[PDB]
RNA sequence: CCAAGCGUUCAUAGCGACGUCGCUUUUUGAUCCUUCGAUGUCGGCUCUUCCUAUCAUUGUGAAGCAGAAUUCACCAAGCGUUGGAUUGUUCACCCACUAAUAGGGAACGUGAGCUGGGUUUAGACCGUCGUGAGACAGGUUAGUUUUACCCUACUGAUGAU
RNA sequence: UUAGUGACGCGCAUGAAUGGAUGAACGAGAUUCCCACUGUCCCUACCUACUAUCCAGCGAAACCACAGCCAAGGGAACGGGCUUGGCGGAAUCAGCGGGGAAAGAAGACCCUGUUGAGCUUGACUCUAGUCUGGCACGGUGAAGAGACGUUUUUUCACUGACCCGGUGAGGCGGGGGGGCGAGCCGGGCUCUCGCUUCUGGCGCCAAGCGCCCGGCCGGCCGGGCGCGACCCGCUCCGGGG
RNA sequence: AGUUCUCUUUUCUUUGUGAAGGGCAGGGCGCCCUGGAAUGGGUUCGCCCCGAGAGAGGGGCCCGUGCCUUGGAAAGCGUCGCGGUUCCGGCGGCGUCCGGUGAGCUCUCGCUGGCCCUUGAAAAUCCGGGGGAGAGGGUGUAAAUCUCGCGCCGGGCCGUACCCAUAUCCGCAGCAGGUCUCCAAGGUGAACAGCCUCUGGCAUGUUGGAACAAUGUAGGUAAGGGAAGUCGGCAAGCCGGAUCCGUAACUUCGGGAUAAGGAUUGGCUCUAAGGGCUGGCAGCCGACUUAGAACUGGUGCGGACCAGGGGAAUCCGACUGUUUAAUUAAAACAAAGCAUCGCGAAGGCCCGCGGCGGGUGUUGACGCGAUGUGAUUUCUGCCCAGUGCUCUGAAUGUCAAA
RNA sequence: AACUUUGAAGGCCGAAGUGGAGAAGGGUUCCAUGUGAACAGCAGUUGAACAUGGGUCAGUCGGUCCUGAGAGAUGGGCGAGCGCCGUUCCGAAGGGACGGGCGAUGGCCUCCGUUGCCCUCAGCCGAUCGAAAGGGAGUCGGGUUCAGAUCCCCGAAUCCG
RNA sequence: GGUGGAGGUCCGUAGCGGUCCUGACGUGCGAAUCGGUCGUCCGACCUGGGUAUAGGGGCGAAAGACUAAUCGAACCAUCU
């Protein structure tokens, strides 16, 4: 057989991300003395559409505490922030939508977005439009916090991780039917070469495990073990169950 | 004169995509193209620029809002929750 | 061919058991002699010719031939043997006309004559089968039809001794 | 009416996202019928243009054992040649498609070959990857359980290898100094803080103070240092280990 | 200049002004000042605008490719007439004039809106502003300085012909194939349709002559019948524009729909209506339209061209889209929708001989990765024995090296 | 001399042209003169053939410069190795400057340049390549040749340094 | 009753494609062309140049398609 499409996606080539018109990587501020010990002020200059991303991005301007300069940051825009608003980042910022605070200082039940996976990484969790994490509890002895992620998993993270108060803007996006293949053509023309998707059973056995046959059938179970070699790991990968999810 | 009985704005789609999908998308199409009263200046000019981005033509303010509505129920609820936690945090 | 019977009677008008002798190669087989450095594979259409095991017509013999109609047999293939619905069909069946609507061969006549509906490549669907790739004298749909100016034959056209 | 449609259904072998049933709109998709229309046909005819045709000029190619009239015979079981008969008369033109089992391509069908290749798998033999155990890099210290001061193992820690993240490696650890609170008989401490949150301004390249020094005539002109901007430290800061 | 037998104050051709500078129209302003508006008003084809300041007044700015002016009439062009060696930027006369109009076409500038789960480059390069380190002279012989007006010097290197396609390119060729662009007249007409014409171009497509047999290829026409032909209406034929009327089943209420089915259409002569400018009126200008009526022809009139046959059903696929370049355009593929599966980053999936390697990833579960089904509507039953996948494990059979 | 040239008729393309100009490609096919051997599937007095000679002129039109998707060295890593990965990532990555102080040289020797050192100041953070359709200052009118012209000549301008 | 002008909307040109005639041609004009008739024609649209992916590899709205007239594994030289 030949190399299957899933195998070919890894080599880059025609499967690389379309990043020509993107505005930059969205991140928090790099952690420095002001955020470690106090707060720093910023002003929301603009809120912009980012090609390929559902959530809007906010362009925030800070003062440089060591040089006569203005620093432009590119944040995930929490819902409800507006241009000309002041946002504040640091240990002693106040609990307001759009401010950046360590999760250790936030009371239980706070709703946050663009949360750091590790202290200082500048925001990695709950960045998709409409999403957010929640604060469950703190352990000041171990200096750690328990948060609930948009997938529903609960994670233990360092209390020093920063986050933005509120939920990401642009929520409810998936509630609209696309209605058109052409509208899905445009959705992914901004993202990457992944659309449309041809089915495994619709190919020949040379390019897919499910291909071939005088009937379009899988022929073999579609739940494939976790350790199957690349080019065989297709279908339901390491599925714990299958069928209709009935119940809780 | 009333030109359609029930399709309304989704009459642009003719007979395509099915009644239920056209019925669903009608609710969004009205909301995402509405002009909302701006809370900063009071003029009915808040209009969607892109998904999640709402701009007022009068005072020029831009707001991070919902995908198809100006503010989402989830975001409105979170603001009150964050407001309540702020009071308890400093009492 | 024999003749037990049938035929009210009566074996043989017309039939004919139990037996038995042949003929034919328009059925299917059996065989594998020719062709695998290829003889174009069904059916229809078109066109000519030939066979007789005669359906009609001419001339006849026999009837359980009164007439009418019909049946059996003789010489006999000159001339005919049609229009249609369903089917790719050959075959079949029905409608209708007719004197009659007989049966066949010619490389199962005839694709450098056509057509390409079927079969019989590659696409695709269904059912059964197979773990599968795939398979199915099981259905279904779409799927390139090449050359003659040579020789002969034939048709006409100049001509030759 | 072996067609179509509607019913029937013990359905060789229908059936539920190997999706079942439906249904508007749409289709160079498959099928049946009806109106209209007509040369599809009965049943063919005529007309136009370009050919074919004949001429001047110019001019290939495919193909070819020798060739080129038949009947029958026998024959590798369908003869152009052979046997026996019928018969045979130069050189040619336009057509034609019966024959040359015509040309075209070492048959794709079928079989054989100890010839392959694409694909599959419960074939045989392997293999990248992947999971798993051991050894090395590979260290420091407390406890628990063992074995005879050593040694194996479990847990908990450590950092310095090793890894990860951030940054223009910009304020880290400890102490000092200062502010609000508490409280014991003004002082000591429990112990916390490090000066920015109203507004879509501005914000660097030192003010001030203290101490030295130079040039010119106490006065002018101009420099250096320190405090302002606390001190000491061994990994930049974190996260792992 | 053409026509002129007859008519035609006729028909045809032609009737300029560059860049740059100055001025002025015109266009635009989300620019300013006064003022304060409901009996709300202003206003567009649509919109849309206002106590966060509307109307109304008075200003400011930007573009001015338009006109005038310098350029510049000296040139160019038209026409008439003279000269030369006569291969002269030859010399002279006259002229290059005055108005109208338009959903017209092409280009451009501008205003305003719609669409996006699409938001539609970067850099060289140039400019303005904020700040105020500094510099400049001591009343003059003025200084620092000047993005103002003149003036002075220079701008090297490579390309530049021609073809650009029924004969200059690629298909072996002057090959009916292929091969990226710009400009774009009159008539008819909805029209960049087809048909005819002007400017410009060409010589019929690698030959001619003479015939007018068959068989062809490409066009036509056929009495009576009307699919009887054929596998099958293949092919051809019918319908066709526009106006007026009229329009079913079914339907996802959007359609179906040009459903189906009718009537009308020429020419000529009229009538009415639909506007602008100047000063309920008067005068002067005008642009094509629509409707109606009479008359009229051998019932011919969308006269050529252009230009849907229709209906009743069944199967399949929802649709638009795609596909086997060169035998299959489809019911196949995709699709929105639907449902599963993995993954919280020392991660999932994947690449790579190799690493502190690489793609997703400028990403973070409303995400990325892997499958099935295939819009909507309605539903999706029972089976975990088999084969898979998955979860628990010292409780524990087998189990390598060390 | 059917085919060349001139004149005259009759026609066609019919501004989405058989018209007028370019890009890519060609490479002299362009223009003048001559030939009529070969070639231009008849002919030719003709041709894009052959032969003999000419023809392309720029500050202002392009390239040249910028960066784009991307390509690609160095540091580093990997690699038996030719090498490969990688493009800011494991790097002492600045050879610059207003100004100030010390000197040295010169000249319109008055005092200013230049020049050496020291002080002071200094993100760019990625060499380089990448478009004759993107970005990118500034040229227009008239005349002129057999063949070139927004390039030559005449006139009138303009950008950069 | 008007205004308005949406649409993977409809007729239809350029363009792009290539249904049927199973038409022409089939030692062709052509190693795929020609005619009529046809599909679509604001979009999942058409197209130039630049750039990226290279052979058990790429690329594939999936036909084993395409990858220089070569594709169920290109072409070139060698082993030979
Ligand atoms: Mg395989
Ligand atoms: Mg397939
Ligand atoms: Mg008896
Ligand atoms: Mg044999
Ligand atoms: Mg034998
Ligand atoms: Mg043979
Ligand atoms: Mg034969
Ligand atoms: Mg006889
Ligand atoms: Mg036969
Ligand atoms: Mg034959
Ligand atoms: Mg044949
Ligand atoms: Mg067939
Ligand atoms: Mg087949
Ligand atoms: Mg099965
Ligand atoms: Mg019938
Ligand atoms: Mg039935
Ligand atoms: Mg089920
Ligand atoms: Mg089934
Ligand atoms: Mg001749
Ligand atoms: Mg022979
Ligand atoms: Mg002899
Ligand atoms: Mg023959
Ligand atoms: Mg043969
Ligand atoms: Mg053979
Ligand atoms: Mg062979
Ligand atoms: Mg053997
Ligand atoms: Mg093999
Ligand atoms: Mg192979
Ligand atoms: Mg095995
Ligand atoms: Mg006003
Ligand atoms: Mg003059
Ligand atoms: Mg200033
Ligand atoms: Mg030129
Ligand atoms: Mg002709
Ligand atoms: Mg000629
Ligand atoms: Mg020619
Ligand atoms: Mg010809
Ligand atoms: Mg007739
Ligand atoms: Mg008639
Ligand atoms: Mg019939
Ligand atoms: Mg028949
Ligand atoms: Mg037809
Ligand atoms: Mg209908
Ligand atoms: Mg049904
Ligand atoms: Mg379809
Ligand atoms: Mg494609
Ligand atoms: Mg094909
Ligand atoms: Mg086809
Ligand atoms: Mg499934
Ligand atoms: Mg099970
Ligand atoms: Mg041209
Ligand atoms: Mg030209
Ligand atoms: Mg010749
Ligand atoms: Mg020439
Ligand atoms: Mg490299
Ligand atoms: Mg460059
Ligand atoms: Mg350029
Ligand atoms: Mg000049
Ligand atoms: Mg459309
Ligand atoms: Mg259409
Ligand atoms: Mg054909
Ligand atoms: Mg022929
Ligand atoms: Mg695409
Ligand atoms: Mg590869
Ligand atoms: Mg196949
Ligand atoms: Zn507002």
């Amino acid at each position: 057989g030949r190399v299957i499409r899933g195998q070919r996606k890894g080599a880059g080539s025609v499967f690389r991300a379309h990043v020509k018109h993107r505005k930059g990587a969205a991140r928090l501020r790099a952690v420095d003395f002001a955020e470690r010990h106090g707060y720093i002020k910023g002003i929301v200059k603009d809120i912009i559409h980012d090609p390929g991303r559902g959530a809007p991005l906010a362009k925030v301007v800070f003062r440089d505490p060591y040089r006569f300069k203005k620093r432009t940051e590119l944040f995930i825009a929490a819902e409800g922030i507006h241009t000309g608003q002041f946002v504040y980042c640091g240990k002693k910022a106040q609990l307001n939508i759009g401010n950046v605070l360590p999760v250790g200082t936030m009371p239980e039940g706070t709703i946050v977005c663009c949360l750091e996976e590790k202290p200082g990484d500048r925001g990695k969790l709950a960045r998709a439009s409409g999403n957010y994490a929640t604060v469950i509890s703190h352990n000041p002895e171990t200096k750690k916090t328990r948060v609930k992620l948009p997938s529903g998993s609960k994670k233990v993270i360092s209390s020093a991780n920063r986050a933005v108060v509120g939920v990401v803007a642009g929520g409810g996006r998936i509630d609209k039917p696309i209605l058109k293949a052409g509208r899905a053509y445009h959705k992914y023309k901004a993202k990457r070469n992944c659309w449309p998707r041809v089915r495994g059973v619709a190919m020949n056995p040379v390019e897919h495990p499910f291909g071939g046959g005088n009937h379009q059938h899988i022929g073999k179970p579609s739940t494939i073990r976790r350790d199957a070699p690349a080019g065989r790991k297709v279908g339901l990968i390491a599925a714990r169950r299958t069928g209709r999810l009935r119940g809780t | 004169a009333k030109r359609t009985k029930k399709v309304g704005i989704v009459g642009k789609y003719g007979t395509r995509y099915g009644a239920s999908l056209r019925k669903m998308v009608k609710k969004i199409e009205i909301s995402q193209h509405a002009k909302y009263t701006c809370s900063f200046c009071g003029k009915t000019k808040m209009k969607r620029r892109a998904v999640g981005i709402w701009h007022c033509g009068s005072c020029m303010k831009t707001v991070a809002g919902g995908a198809w509505t100006y503010n989402t129920t989830s975001a409105v609820t979170v603001k009150s929750a964050i407001r309540r936690l702020k009071e308890l945090k400093d009492q």
